[PDB]
C-alpha cells in the first residue's frame, strides 16, 4: 500500500490522478483542519514547551488568547441543543461526529488527546502561582473536564472507537491518580460498555478502593447512576463478566 | 363508470398516505439503506408502487420537491448499490440442483413510475442531480444490469442449445 | 401427540384459513385509523395530528 | 467467650441435647447498636441442631449454656465468628457481636 | 490511493516524508492540500490547464516543493520559492 | 367434521371482548393527545396489530411447542433449568466463574436422556444460537482468546450433528452458521492444542457425510482455506515455534487440519464429488506452496526427497532435528510427514477412475493428467516401504488414479506389511500390540487390489 | 499578510479573503422595533463577512487597542 | 464547611400515639402500636424522620442514588450481594415504604424497585425467556382444556383456566446463608408473598379512589410516583403466577367495566401496555393447548385407520413407520 512516489523523468505512463473536492458538506471537513487542528497543535506547543521552565514571552504564551481558543473549541464540539427539531440534531450529531472522527485519524489516540495529557503538567496550581508571570494554574478545569469529554464523546461518537482511554488504560490510571474529573470518567464508562467494555477489564480493586476514598468527600455527583452502577452494569445491557 | 369510479376510489386511498408524509418516508428508508438487499426496503419498495399505480403527479412533484429541498445522495447511492446487489439466473447452481426476483421487478416498476407520464423532470434528475455535490446516472446503472441478464440468459441457452426437449424447472427459470 | 399434526396446522392455516375473512383488515383499520375525532377548539372540524400521521 | 446473660428466664432446666433442633427467634445487633439481622420481623423462626456445625459455634454454646423460655442477651466475639475474614459485605473485620435469643422448643 | 503523510507520533521532521493509502485515509485529514495559486486577482478562477500553483499541506502547514536530489519534501513559508514550489496539470502525457 | 368445527371455533376470531377494548382504546389514547416518548406509541400500534393478526401469534408458536408424555417431564425439566441458567448467561459474556457454570450446564445437557428419544427440541429452542453467539462473545477479535476453554466446539461437533442420526437437518442449522464461519474464520485448538482450530471441527462436521450440502458449497468458501494453507508456506527451526518458542518444545502442526477439512468436502459417503474437486484442484495449482525442505523450482512438491530428510530429523532424533532422541506414534517429523500423506489423501480422494462413470472422456482427463504430472507417483513405490497410515494415503493416489508388470515391481501390497501382520499376532512385550490395528487395518487398503 | 514578497515566500489568501453579504443605504435604518445580487455604489452601508470563518466584520465595542493610545 | 444551623424548621408529625390516662389509680395504657423510620449511616448519619427529607434536596439525592446502586449490584443475577443487602433493607422498612401515603415520589419509586431487584429480577427474567416455547407434557389434565368451558362461545377469561405447561419452578433460602445460590430466589431469603399479594390490591383500589378526584395530593408529588411503581410491582407479580382466580377476577373488575377510561399520562400507558400484553399471552397459551387436546385424540383416531387397511413398507413387515415417519 505504501508505493512511495518520487518525480521521474518520464516514469510510467499508466499514473493518472483522478480527483476529489472536498464537498458541500465536507466544507465543514475543509474548515476544521484549518481553524482548529493546526492552529490548535501550533498554540499547545508553544505552551507545552514553555511550561518546561522557559523564558515567557520569547514563544507563544498568550493566555488571553489559549484560554479564548479552547472555549471556541468547547464551542465548536457543543451538543445540539436538545430543544431542537429532530433533523437539525441529527445533522449536528453528524457533523460533531466528523469533527470528533476527522480529529482522530490525525490523532486523537496519538497526538491530540495525547496533547491535552501532555499539557497536564502540573505539580500545583498554588506553588506554580509565583513561578511565571502570575498565572500558571487558573483554567485546568476547563481544558480537563470539557475536552476530555469531547474525548468521551467522540468515543460514543462512531461505536468502534474504544482506542485511547480505554486502550491505554494506563492514560485512565493518569486520571484516577489525580481525581478532580470525575465527570468525564463516567463518559467513558457508560459509552465503552455498549460498544464493548475495554476499560472496564483491567480496572481492579486498587481504583475502586481509590474512588471510594473520593467518595467520603462527596454528596453523590447526581450521575453517580453513569460512574458506578455503570461500573456495574451498562444501564440494562451487561457484559456478565 | 365501473373504471372511473376505481380510479378515484383508488386516489382517495392514495390520498389518505401521502397527505401524511408517506412518500418522504419510502425516500427516507431507501436512502437509509446503502445498498443492502433486504425484506426492509422490500416493502417500501411495494408501498412506493401501491401508492404511486397509475402515474400520479401529485407524488411524483413531492418526492421530487423532497429531493431537491433535502439533495440527499444517499438514495441515488442506495438505487445504484441495490442494482448491483440484484441477482441473475446462476447457472452452476442450476447445475447442482439438478441432482430474488420479485424484488428486482418491483425495483425497476418504481424506478419507472415516477418517469410516467413523461415527467420530464424526473428523467432529467435521474441522469444528473444538478443541484447537488455528486452524482449518479441511474440509467446506465440499469442498462449494466440488462447487460448482466443477456449474458446470463444467453449462457442458459447455449446449455440448452444442443439438446432436445427443455424440462419444467429450465422453463421457469426463463420466464 | 405427536408434533406432526401442528406441522400439518401449520400449513393449514395459510391455505385454508388466512384469507379474506381477516386480510379484510387493512381497509377498515385505515379507514379507523385515521379519522381524528376531537374537538380542540382550534381545529377545522378535527385531525389535531391523526394517529396514522404519527 | 459466650457471656451469657439473662432477661426473662424460665425454667432455667430445659436444657438442650443433641439432636434438637432449637426453635429460636433472635434479633443479632452489632457494637454501636447497628443492627445487622433479625427475626421477629420476617416472622420465621431458626432451626438448628447441635453438633451438626451448621451455625457458628456461639450460637452452639448460648444454647447449652440456656433453658427454655429463656430471653437472653448472648455475646459472642471473633474468635467464633467470622473473625478478621468477616463475612462479605456485611460484617467488618474484627467485630464483637450482640444477640436477643429467645429460645421456644425443641424438636 | 490518495498522496499520504505518515502520521504525527514523529512531528520534527519525519512529517516531511510521503506515503500511499487507498483505505480510510482517503476521508480523513491528512489526506487534503490546498491550491495556493500565485495570481492574487481571480484567484478563484475556473481553473484550466497550464496554471503554476504552490501546494500546501493543510493539517502540518508546509508548502510541497522538490529538492536538488529528485525527491519530494514539504517546505515552510521562508524556504518556499517559485523555482522549487510551482506546480502544474498537464492533461495528456505529452510534454510539449 | 371435528377439524371442520375447530377451524370455526379457533378461527371465531375468538377471545372479541378483550379485542374491542384494546383496538378502541389504543386508538382512542392516540387520537386524544400527540404523544412523545416513541417507545409507548412502538407498543399501542403493536398491539392494535397483534389483535387484528390472532394467526401471527399462532404461527410463530407452532414451530416452538412440542409436546412429551408424563414420563418425561424430570429430565426435561432439568434440561430447561440448565438452559436458562445458560441464556442467563448468553448475551451477558463469558466470565472466569461464568466459565465453570457453562462447562457444568453443557455436561448435565450432553448427559441427558431427552433428544436421544425426542427429534426436534435443542433446535426449536434455539441452542446452537446460544452457544454459537457465546462463541463469539468470548472471541470478539483475534490475538487473544482469552478464555482459552471452548468446550462449545465439543457440544456442537460430537453430539448435536451426531445426534442428526434421528435427523439430519441438525446440521443444515450449522451450515448456515458456517457463513459466521466465514467471518468468524477462526485459529485455535482445544484438543492436544498446538494450532489446529478446532471450531473448523463444526464445519468438518456440518459437512461430513451429506451429498446436498457439500454440493451447496461454493468456491469462496474454499479459496481463503487454500489461502491459509498458503500462509503455512513458512521454515521449520525450533522444536515447537510456535511463533517464538517459548519454553516447551514438541511439534508444530498448522496445514494438516485444512486438508482434513477438505477431504469432507469433496468425499462424502461413497464416490467423490467433482464440482468442489475441480476447482479445489484449480485453487491449489495457482499457489502450490508446499513448500518442502529442497527440491527444483518450488521448495519441495516432491514426496521421497522430503519424508527421507525429515526422517533423518525423526528417527534419531525427537521431532526437532537438533532434540535428545524422543519420538514415537506422535501423530518436525509430522507436519512434513503428515503434511503430505494428508495432501495426497486429499489429491486422491478428489479424481475418478479409469472405467468409472466417467471412464476418463468427460474433462477429468485434465485433472487425471495434472495429477499424474506429479513420475513421483510411479516411485511412490519406494514410500510404501519406507507410521503406517502415511501410506494408505499414496496407496489410495495409485488406486483413484491407477498392466501387471506394475503390480509385479511391488509383488504385493508390501512385504513387510505382510510379514509384520503375519508375526504381530504373537503376544509379546515390545514390537507386538501398538500394530493391533497399525498393521492389521492394511486388509482394507490392500484388498482392494484384488484386481 | 505581506504579499508584495511573492516570490520569496508564499502568502495566505484563505484567511484575507472577504465576502459581500449585504449593502444598503444609511437610510436603510429599522433597528427591528433579499434583492439578489445588487451592485456597489459609493457611499453605501456595506457589509463584510470573512469566507471561511463566518464573523461578520462589523460596527462592535472594541475598545483595546492603546498602540496610538487613541484609536480602536 | 457546613454550620450548625440553629434555624431549622421541618416536618413535626402527623399521627402521634392513642394513649388513654384512667382514673382509679391514674391508669394509663395504650394498645395501637407505631413505627417511624431513621437515618444514620457509617459515612455521613443524620437522625431524623425519613419524611423529613422532603424539605431538603441535598440528601434526597444521595438516598436515591444510593437505592440505584442497591438495585444496579443485585441486578441480572446476583445472589450473595442480595443476601448480603438483605440485613440493609429488612422487610418491614419496604412494606412501610410501600404502604406509607406522605413519603417523597423518588424514594418510593426506589424502595420499590430495590424490592423488585432483589426479590422479583431472576424468577420472572427467567420464564419471560421461557415464556414464548410452549412446550407442554400429554396428560389427561391436558384433554380438558378445551377452547371453551360452555357451549355457548363465551369470550372467557384468560387468566383463569388450567395451563399444563412446563413453566420452571421458584425456590427460596434464608439470609443468613447455605448454599446461597444453588437453587434458591423466591427472595434472597422467604418473603412473605401473600402479605404483599393483598396490598398491592388494596393500595391499587386506594390509588384509583385518590386519582379520579383529580386531587392536589398524590401520594408522592405527582400521580406518575403514585402509579408507576405501583403497576410495575403488579405486573412483576402478575408474569409470576401467583394471582389466583379470586385475584384475577377483582383485578379485571377494576378496568373492565375505571382505569383505562381515566385520564393518565404516558408512563403509566406503557405500563398497561404491557399488562394486556401479558394477557394476550395467557390467551394464545390457552389456544395451543386447547390445539393439543384436540391433535391427541385426532392423530389416534387417524392412525387407526391406517390400522384399518393395514398397508405396509419394505422388508421388515407391519414396521413403525405406516403410522407417522417417512425414513
Amino acid at each position: 500500500i505504501q508505493r512511495k512516489a518520487i518525480m521521474h523523468h518520464e516514469g510510467h505512463m499508466d499514473d493518472g490522478l483522478n480527483l476529489s473536492r472536498s464537498q458541500h458538506e465536507e466544507s465543514r471537513t475543509a474548515r476544521v483542519i484549518r481553524s482548529t487542528v493546526f492552529l490548535f497543535n501550533r498554540f499547545i506547543r508553544g505552551l507545552d514547551a514553555l511550561s518546561k521552565k522557559v523564558k515567557l514571552p520569547t514563544i507563544d504564551l498568550p493566555i488571553e488568547s489559549v484560554s479564548l481558543s479552547l472555549q471556541d473549541l468547547i464551542g465548536y464540539f457543543h451538543p445540539p441543543d436538545e430543544h431542537l427539531e429532530h433533523e437539525d440534531k441529527q445533522n449536528r450529531l453528524r457533523a460533531l461526529k466528523n469533527r470528533q472522527n476527522l480529529f482522530q485519524e490525525e490523532g486523537m489516540i496519538n497526538l491530540v488527546l495525547e496533547c491535552i495529557d501532555r499539557l497536564h503538567v502540573y505539580s500545583s496550581a498554588a506553588h506554580f502561582a509565583d513561578v511565571a508571570g502570575r498565572e500558571a494554574g487558573e483554567s485546568w478545569k476547563s481544558i480537563l473536564n470539557s475536552l476530555y469529554e469531547l474525548l468521551a464523546a467522540l468515543i460514543r461518537g462512531n461505536r468502534k472507537n474504544c482506542a485511547q482511554f480505554s486502550g491505554s488504560l494506563d492514560w485512565l490510571i493518569s486520571r484516577l491518580e489525580r481525581l478532580e474529573a470525575s465527570s468525564g470518567i463516567l463518559e467513558v464508562l457508560h459509552c465503552v460498555l455498549v460498544e464493548s467494555p475495554e476499560a472496564l477489564n483491567i480496572i481492579k480493586e486498587g481504583h475502586i478502593k481509590s474512588i471510594i476514598s473520593l467518595l467520603d468527600k462527596h454528596g453523590r455527583n447526581h450521575k453517580v447512576l453513569d460512574v458506578l452502577c455503570s461500573l456495574c452494569v451498562c444501564h440494562g445491557v451487561a457484559v456478565r463478566s | 363508470e365501473e373504471k372511473e369510479m376505481e380510479k378515484q376510489k383508488l386516489l382517495y386511498q392514495q390520498a389518505r398516505l401521502h397527505d401524511r408524509g408517506a412518500a418522504e418516508m419510502v425516500l427516507q428508508t431507501i436512502s437509509a439503506s446503502k445498498g443492502e438487499t433486504g425484506p426492509m426496503v422490500a416493502a417500501t419498495l411495494k408501498l412506493g408502487i401501491a401508492i404511486l399505480n397509475g402515474g400520479n403527479s401529485t407524488v411524483q412533484q413531492k418526492m421530487l420537491d423532497y429531493l431537491k429541498e433535502k439533495k440527499d445522495v444517499g438514495f441515488f447511492q442506495s438505487l445504484a448499490g441495490l442494482m448491483q446487489s440484484c441477482s441473475v439466473l446462476d447457472l452452476n447452481a442450476f447445475e447442482r440442483q439438478n441432482k430474488d426476483d420479485e424484488f428486482t421487478c418491483d425495483l425497476f416498476r418504481f424506478l419507472q413510475l415516477l418517469c410516467e407520464g413523461h415527467n420530464s423532470d424526473f428523467q432529467n434528475y435521474l441522469r444528473t442531480q444538478t443541484g447537488n455535490n455528486t452524482t449518479v446516472n441511474i440509467i446506465i446503472s440499469t442498462v449494466d444490469y440488462l447487460l448482466r441478464v443477456q449474458e446470463s440468459i444467453s449462457d442458459f441457452y447455449w446449455y440448452y442449445s444442443g439438446k432436445d426437449i427443455i424440462d419444467e424447472q429450465g422453463q421457469r427459470n426463463f420466464s | 401427540r405427536h408434533r406432526a399434526v401442528n406441522l400439518f396446522l401449520q400449513g393449514y392455516e395459510k391455505s385454508w384459513i388466512e384469507t379474506e375473512e381477516h386480510y379484510f383488515e387493512d381497509k377498515l383499520i385505515e379507514d379507523l385509523a385515521k379519522p381524528g375525532a376531537e374537538l380542540p377548539e382550534e381545529d377545522e372540524a378535527m385531525k389535531r395530528v391523526d394517529p396514522l400521521h404519527q | 467467650g459466650v457471656e451469657i446473660e439473662t432477661i426473662s428466664p424460665g425454667d432455667g432446666r430445659t436444657f438442650p441435647k443433641k439432636g434438637q433442633t432449637c426453635v429460636v427467634h433472635y434479633t443479632g445487633m452489632l457494637q454501636n447498636g447497628k443492627k445487622f439481622d433479625s427475626s421477629r420481623d420476617r416472622n420465621k423462626p431458626f432451626k438448628f441442631r447441635i453438633g451438626k456445625q451448621e451455625v457458628i459455634k456461639g450460637f452452639e454454646e448460648g444454647a447449652a449454656q440456656m433453658s427454655l423460655g429463656q430471653r437472653a442477651k448472648l455475646t459472642c466475639t471473633p474468635d467464633v465468628a467470622y473473625g478478621a475474614t468477616g463475612h462479605p459485605g456485611v460484617i467488618p473485620p474484627n467485630a464483637t457481636l450482640i444477640f436477643d435469643v429467645e429460645l421456644l422448643n425443641l424438636e | 490511493e490518495c498522496l499520504t503523510v505518515p502520521s504525527g507520533e514523529h512531528g520534527e521532521e519525519q512529517r516531511r516524508t510521503v506515503h500511499y493509502e487507498g483505505g480510510a485515509v482517503s476521508v480523513h485529514a491528512r489526506s487534503l492540500w490546498r491550491l495556493e495559486t500565485l495570481r492574487v486577482a481571480w484567484s478563484g478562477s475556473h481553473i484550466r490547464w497550464g496554471q503554476p500553483f504552490r501546494l500546501r499541506h493543510v493539517t502540518t502547514g508546509k508548502y510541497l516543493s522538490l529538492m536538488e536530489d529528485k525527491n519530494l519534501l514539504l517546505m515552510d513559508k521562508e524556504k518556499a520559492d517559485v523555482k522549487s514550489t510551482a506546480f502544474a496539470f498537464r492533461s495528456s502525457k505529452e510534454k510539449l | 367434521g371435528r377439524l371442520l368445527s375447530l377451524v370455526e371455533k379457533v378461527t371465531y376470531l375468538k377471545k372479541s371482548s378483550l379485542q374491542q377494548l384494546i383496538s378502541e382504546t389504543m386508538v382512542r389514547w392516540a387520537q386524544e393527545s400527540v404523544i412523545e416518548d416513541p417507545e409507548l406509541v412502538r407498543a399501542m400500534f403493536v398491539l392494535l396489530h397483534r389483535q387484528y393478526d390472532g394467526i401471527g401469534g399462532l404461527v410463530r408458536a407452532l414451530p416452538k411447542t412440542y409436546t412429551i408424555n408424563g414420563v418425561s417431564v424430570e429430565d426435561t425439566i432439568n434440561l430447561l433449568a440448565s438452559l436458562g441458567q445458560i441464556r442467563s448467561l448468553l448475551s451477558v459474556r463469558m466470565g472466569k466463574e461464568e466459565e465453570k457454570l457453562m462447562i457444568r450446564g453443557l455436561g448435565d445437557i450432553m448427559n441427558n436422556k431427552v433428544f436421544y428419544q425426542h427429534p426436534n427440541l435443542m433446535r426449536a429452542l434455539g441452542m446452537h444460537e446460544t452457544v454459537m453467539e457465546v462463541m463469539v462473545n468470548v472471541l470478539g477479535g483475534g490475538e487473544s482468546k482469552e478464555i482459552t476453554f471452548p468446550k462449545m466446539v465439543a457440544n456442537c461437533c460430537r453430539f448435536l450433528c451426531y445426534f442428526c442420526r434421528i435427523s439430519r437437518q441438525n446440521q443444515k442449522a450449522m451450515f448456515d452458521h458456517l457463513s459466521y464461519l466465514l467471518e468468524n474464520s477462526s485459529v485455535g485448538l482445544a484438543s492436544p492444542a498446538m494450532r489446529g482450530s478446532t471450531p473448523l471441527d463444526v464445519a468438518a462436521a456440518s459437512v461430513m457425510d451429506n451429498n446436498e450440502l457439500a454440493l451447496a458449497l461454493r468456491e469462496p468458501d474454499l479459496e481463503k482455506v487454500v489461502r491459509y494453507l498458503a500462509g503455512c508456506g513458512l521454515q521449520s527451526c525450533q522444536m515447537l515455534v510456535s511463533k517464538g518458542y517459548p519454553d516447551i518444545g514438541w511439534n508444530p502442526v498448522e496445514g494438516e487440519r485444512y486438508l482434513d477439512f477438505l477431504r469432507f468436502a469433496v468425499f462424502c459417503n461413497g464416490e467423490s464429488v467433482e464440482e468442489n474437486a475441480n476447482v479445489v484442484v484449480r485453487l491449489l495449482i495457482r499457489r502450490p506452496e508446499c513448500f518442502g525442505p529442497a527440491l527444483r523450482g518450488e521448495g519441495g512438491n516432491g514426496l521421497l526427497a522430503a519424508m527421507e530428510e525429515a526422517i533423518k530429523i525423526a528417527e534419531d532424533p525427537s521431532r526437532d532435528g537438533p532434540s535428545p532422541t524422543s519420538g514415537s506414534s506422535k501423530t518436525m517429523g509430522n507436519a512434513i510427514m503428515t503434511f503430505y500423506a494428508a495432501l495426497i489423501d486429499l489429491l486422491g480422494r478428489c479424481a475418478p477412475e479409469m472405467h468409472l462413470i466417467h471412464a476418463g472422456k468427460g474433462e477429468a482427463i485434465r485433472i487425471r493428467s495434472i495429477l499424474r504430472s506429479l513420475g513421483d507417483l510411479v516411485g511412490v513405490i519406494s514410500i510404501a516401504f519406507q507410521c503406517p497410515d502415511h501410506k494408505a494415503a499414496m496407496v489410495l493416489f495409485l488406486d483413484r488414479v491407477y498392466v501387471q508388470d506394475f503390480l509385479l515391481h511391488l509383488l504385493e501390497v508390501g512385504f513387510l506389511p505382510d510379514l509384520r501382520a503375519a508375526a504381530s499376532l504373537d503376544t509379546a512385550a515390545l514390537s507386538a500390540t501398538d500394530m493391533a490395528l497399525a498393521l492389521n487395518r492394511y486388509l482394507c487398503t490392500a484388498v482392494l487390489p484384488l484386481l | 499578510e505581506s504579499t508584495s514578497n511573492s516570490k520569496n515566500v508564499p502568502p495566505d489568501l484563505s484567511i484575507c479573503t472577504f465576502v459581500l453579504e449585504q449593502s444598503l443605504s444609511v437610510r436603510a435604518l429599522q433597528e427591528m422595533l433579499g434583492g439578489g445580487h445588487r451592485t456597489l455604489l459609493y457611499g453605501h452601508a456595506i457589509l463584510l463577512r470573512h469566507s471561511y470563518s463566518g464573523m461578520y466584520l462589523c460596527c462592535l465595542s472594541t475598545s483595546r487597542s492603546s498602540t496610538d493610545k487613541l484609536a480602536f | 464547611s457546613h454550620v450548625l444551623w440553629s434555624r431549622m424548621p421541618n416536618q413535626f408529625l402527623k399521627v402521634d400515639v392513642s394513649r388513654i390516662s384512667e382514673r382509679q389509680g391514674w391508669l394509663v395504657q395504650c394498645l395501637d402500636p407505631l413505627q417511624f423510620m431513621s437515618l444514620h449511616i457509617p459515612e455521613e448519619n443524620r437522625s431524623v424522620d425519613i419524611l423529613e427529607l422532603t424539605e431538603q434536596e441535598e440528601l434526597l439525592q444521595f438516598h436515591y442514588h444510593t437505592l440505584r446502586l442497591y438495585s444496579a449490584v443485585c441486578a441480572l443475577g446476583n445472589h450473595r450481594v442480595a443476601h448480603a443487602l438483605c440485613s440493609h433493607v429488612d422487610e418491614p422498612q419496604l412494606l412501610y415504604a410501600i404502604e406509607n401515603k406522605y413519603m417523597p415520589g423518588l424514594l418510593r419509586a426506589g424502595y420499590y424497585d430495590l424490592l423488585i431487584d432483589i426479590h422479583l429480577s431472576s424468577y420472572a427474567t427467567a420464564r419471560l425467556m421461557m415464556n414464548n416455547e410452549f412446550i407442554v407434557p400429554m396428560t389427561e389434565e391436558t384433554k380438558s382444556i378445551t377452547l371453551f368451558p360452555d357451549e355457548n362461545k363465551k369470550h372467557g377469561l384468560p387468566g383463569i383456566g388450567l395451563s399444563t405447561s412446563l413453566r420452571p419452578r421458584m425456590r427460596f433460602s434464608s439470609p443468613s446463608f447455605v448454599s446461597i445460590s444453588n437453587d434458591c430466589y423466591q427472595y434472597s431469603p422467604e418473603f412473605p408473598l401473600d402479605i404483599l399479594k393483598a396490598k398491592t390490591i388494596q393500595m391499587l383500589t386506594e390509588a384509583v379512589k385518590e386519582g379520579s378526584l383529580h386531587a392536589r395530593d398524590p401520594v408522592g408529588g405527582t400521580t406518575e410516583f403514585l402509579f408507576v411503581p405501583l403497576i410495575k410491582l403488579f405486573y412483576t407479580l402478575l408474569i409470576m403466577g401467583i394471582f389466583h382466580n379470586e385475584d384475577l377476577k377483582h383485578i379485571l373488575q377494576l378496568i373492565e367495566p375505571g382505569l383505562l377510561q381515566m385520564k393518565l399520562p404516558e408512563p403509566v400507558k406503557l405500563q398497561m401496555c404491557l399488562l394486556l400484553q401479558y394477557l394476550c399471552d395467557c390467551q394464545v397459551r390457552h389456544r395451543i393447548e386447547a390445539i393439543v387436546a384436540f391433535s391427541d385424540d385426532f392423530v389416534a383416531k387417524l392412525q387407526d385407520n391406517q390400522r384399518f387397511r393395514y398397508n405396509e413398507v419394505m422388508q421388515a413387515l407391519n414396521m413403525s413407520a405406516a403410522l407417522t415417519a417417512r425414513k
